């Protein structure tokens, strides 16, 4: 039988829904990082970060991000072709 | 002049897409807590641990979008708005 | 439990449509500076009177929504999930 | 001339509607928020709720002036 042949198209929508959100994180990130390069002159060192600065741990963060929401989604999809 | 619109306008903007990335990392944290109607040992060892990863990122990408909400977002915008108004 | 998660993205969401008000207003504003030329005396001086309230209340708007931010906005929903992460860590 | 005018106006009245859309937009959204909100500030959720509706009114109301007097004028400059 298996319990993973079982909920197998389930599991499988899921993971279609999770690697959504992986995309959809990459890509409100990238606006987000071009949009503050275009408001550059805007930035003033406010908090005492430039906006280069931001600009570089933002983009640090968010492929950060994605690579942990990531490993989830395989940690799920592992099961699904467990099976 | 009319650049004083256009930067609020801008800035609005900039404040609406930090807003909508947090709403869509709390919205991806739902849909992982769901996928777990699956896990055991190692591999939920391994997504347990993936998800504290993820969820330490996120407090940092929080971080930083106040940072930028401040100089170049919703709160940048509210300030420049009601200057105008002063001026 | 689950309930910070739908928390977090309900505030986030207000934070978006409070942004997206000072971006209407915004542009609200382009459109109507760009319609006060053609008047004169009159007429403009009743559009300029109905400017100058409007950008009155603009600013009163914008400091309102800056108090449902802190409340139940985008530093709302970041507070909380700042906050959950500590928690979760320690 | 008569037409630019009347764009403009037309142009007008689209954010006149989208003023009040978004801020009875934000009112219910408020309103559906109520047991998340504290006084921060020191200002009770049905505080802003009133100040935010009669504040909604008074900010649509000094655009649609504007909107009217543009379209009242321009009638005048066509019939002249």
């Amino acid at each position: 039988m298996s319990q993973i042949m079982y909920n197998y198209p389930a599991m499988l929508a899921h993971a279609a829904e999770m690697n959504t959100y992986s995309g959809a994180l990459h890509a409100v990130g990238a606006d987000i990082a071009a949009e503050q390069h275009a408001l550059a002159s805007a930035w003033q060192g406010d908090t005492g970060m430039t906006y280069q600065a931001w600009q570089a741990q933002w983009n640090q963060a968010m492929e950060e991000l994605v690579r942990a929401y990531r490993a989830m989604a395989t940690t799920h999809e592992q099961n699904t072709m467990a099976m | 002049d009319a650049h004083i619109p256009q930067l609020i306008a801008s800035e609005a903007n900039f404040g609406a897409k930090a807003a909508l990335m947090r709403s869509t990392i709390a919205q991806a944290e739902q849909a992982a807590m769901s996928s777990q109607a699956f896990h055991m040992g190692e591999a939920s060892a391994a997504f347990q641990a993936a998800h504290a990863r993820f969820v330490e990122v996120s407090a940092k990408v929080n971080a930083l979008l106040d940072i930028a909400q401040l100089n170049i977002g919703d709160a940048a915008s509210s300030y420049v708005a009601q200057d105008a108004a002063a001026a």
